């Protein structure tokens, strides 16, 4: 599956993923198309934040699902 | 000023609305069930904002912060008069479930 993780400036971006994968996986795909650190990524999804040692899975995430992106102040 | 199936859930007072980092605006910031009401201190154009629904995501900064949506990606609340953590606590719960 491919879900999209959308920035705070109206970008998408379309990373395709697997529900084995996990938070910091997703957040290595992030930099390696946008630049951004992991270090300064917060995936979010309906206001619940993400942490690392979880895989998508138990999140319970679909496919094309939206999560988004805030960079930390 | 509240909509059908829309309901109240706290109102605090003393609040501060800054952009990024500011050198505000004062009034009453009142949480609903669906928008997040602004009523400020100048009546004439009195009660702005009501996103509730765009507001991605919402934290603590030092006040709490409030990622609505070159330009800032958030606006933030300052608490003066007592009334902190009680909005935190409301708002992160109604704000995720409002989707």
């Amino acid at each position: 599956m491919q879900i999209f993780v959308k920035t705070l400036t109206g970008k998408t971006i379309t990373l395709e993923v697997e529900p084995s994968d996990t938070i910091e996986n997703v957040k290595a795909k992030i930099q390696d198309k946008e630049g951004i650190p992991p270090d300064q990524q917060r995936l979010i999804f309906a206001g619940k934040q993400l942490e690392d040692g979880r895989t998508l899975s138990d999140y319970n995430i679909q496919k094309e699902s939206t999560l988004h992106l805030v960079l930390r102040l | 000023l509240l909509e059908i199936n829309e309901t109240l859930v706290i109102q605090q007072r003393g609040v501060r609305v800054y952009d990024g980092e500011e050198k505000f605006d004062a009034g009453t910031l009142l949480l609903s069930t669906h928008r997040l009401i602004w009523r400020d201190q100048k009546n004439n154009e009195c009660c702005m904002a009501i996103p509730l629904s765009q507001i991605v995501f919402i934290e603590e900064q030092a006040k709490i912060v409030v990622h609505l949506h070159s330009k800032n990606s958030y606006i933030r609340l300052s608490f003066k008069e007592h009334g902190q953590i009680e909005f935190y606590r409301r708002l992160s719960e109604e704000m995720t479930q409002r989707r």
